[PDB]
């Protein structure tokens, strides 16, 4: 009966200031010793704590960011709101608010702690990226097949989808039309700024001089569209 | 026991 | 602040398979410790609270035990949807802290990589910039090594790798790595490889291509 949900904005620049609301359902912040805090979780990272905020308003902060981080409530709105300044892309990640029971009570009388000792209800988190990078379609190369990228009867080839900004991107080959084989990797981001991935995809060495080899790649918020036809080079014709 | 960790909130209660 | 330290990080199992991860503590957090479970995409999912009480609606194949330092999380039978990645957190001490995850994958027989490189198209190179692929496909389990060498000079900060999830299919990782050199640099040496290191490999495998020799 409980749920929680983040709002706030997808994309922030460095030194900024970041606002993050929780708003809730299935109980109240007046709720005796009842807690929300928030939690962080940057690209495949582990889980790391930021803050807590309870019914009482008594609030702690993680250490290495009190000097940024500001938590707030409002019990007569179901929400929570989580400040933090001066950003950098070192924020990136996705943040999740949750949900902490207050202790046992019976008939208002606090009699065990256990129940506290989790936090156990927790929003669907929302991404936040801190970046100044402006909008901008990726460039494809081809990724071609060679005596260096085969394996027996088989071979490697793909795109590589490079410089763009922001996520995502949509890849797929021949239309649609082949999927078997096919490998897309998660971006990653470079030192520029901007993001690149690479799709590939193994095939039948003994096809390389007959089918075609398309991969369509797509990037809506810049609008970019690009077909790229991945072949052997001269060397091997 | 090293450090000068703060307590929980609840960590007096039983 | 207080550290929690979870092993293994990784663990590879079975359906139906019965498996244990620990979870230590600097020192004692008393009975302060929660497990969750977290599936790709979703949020973190409470198993067990206060160090061994089930969660409300839980499956009763989970359970926790310990107190004070020492903590394990146990499956009795591992369920396909129970590979994912799980966490322990404290809650004794500010600031309430998290272990490093330990994922579980489904488990299948060792499978060394196949190595392929791909030399920076000459597309790429009119730009100004050449990336230098290395690719590592199908293999188990995920753990790999990949080092860049340019003319034997050791490649570091100027390269980054990318892993698939595991493969619903076949159970395999497929690894990209990426090196990325300006035209001049590029143009400048003679062979490019890059050494796999992997559990399925006897000794480390060298794949590269010399675009000085034609």
């Amino acid at each position: 009966r409980i749920t929680l949900k983040e709002s706030g904005p997808p994309l922030v620049k460095p030194t900024q200031t970041l606002t993050l609301t929780c708003s809730f359902s299935g109980f109240s912040l007046s709720d005796f010793g009842v807690g929300v805090g928030w939690i962080r979780q940057p690209p495949g990272k582990a889980l790391e704590w930021l803050a807590i905020i309870y019914s009482d308003d008594d609030k702690r902060y993680s250490p290495s960011l009190n000097t940024r981080l500001t938590i707030t409530k409002d019990t007569s709105k179901n929400q929570v709101v989580l400040v933090m300044t001066r950003v950098s892309p070192v924020d990136t990640a996705t943040y999740f608010c949750a949900h902490r029971r207050g202790p046992t009570t019976l008939f208002g009388v606090p009699i065990a702690r256990g129940p506290v000792n989790a936090m156990d209800v927790w929003g669907q988190g929302i991404t936040v990226t801190i970046s100044s990078t402006s909008t901008k379609g990726p460039s494809v190369f081809p990724l071609a097949p060679s005596s260096k990228s085969t394996s027996g009867g088989t071979a490697a080839l793909g795109c590589l989808v490079k410089d763009y900004f922001p996520e995502p991107v949509t890849v797929s080959w021949n239309s649609g039309a082949l999927t078997s084989g096919v490998h897309t990797f998660p971006a990653v981001l470079q030192s520029s700024g901007l993001y690149s991935l690479s799709s590939v995809v193994t095939v039948p060495s003994s096809s390389l001089g007959t089918q075609t080899y398309i991969c369509n790649v797509n990037h809506k918020p810049s609008n970019t569209k690009v077909d790229k036809k991945v072949e052997p080079k001269s060397c091997d014709k | 026991e090293q450090e000068l960790l703060e307590l929980d909130k609840w960590a007096s209660l039983w | 602040a207080l550290q929690l330290t979870q092993s293994p990080s990784s663990l590879s199992a079975s359906v139906g398979d019965r498996i244990t991860i620990t979870c230590r503590a600097s020192q004692g957090v008393t009975s302060a410790l929660a497990w969750y479970r977290q599936k790709p995409g979703s949020p973190p999912q409470l198993l067990i609270y206060d160090a061994s009480s089930l969660e409300s609606g839980v499956p009763s194949r989970f359970s926790g035990s310990g107190s004070g330092t020492e903590f394990t999380l146990t499956i009795s039978t591992l369920r396909p949807e129970d590979f994912a990645t799980y966490y322990c957190q404290q809650l004794h001490f500010y600031p309430h802290t998290f272990g490093g995850g330990t994922r579980v994958d489904v488990r299948r027989t060792v499978a060394a990589p196949s190595v392929f490189i791909f030399p920076p198209s000459d597309e790429q190179l009119k730009s100004g910039t050449a990336s230098v692929v290395c690719l590592l496909n199908n293999f188990y389990p995920r753990e790999a090594k990949v080092q860049w060498k340019v003319d034997n000079a050791l490649q570091s900060g100027n390269s980054q790798e990318s892993v698939t999830e595991q493969d619903s299919k076949d159970s395999t990782y497929s690894l990209s790595s990426t090196l990325t050199l300006s035209k001049a640099d590029y143009e400048k040496h003679k062979v490019y490889a890059c050494e796999v290191t992997h559990q399925g490999l006897s000794s480390p495998v060298t794949k590269s291509f010399n675009r000085g020799e034609c």
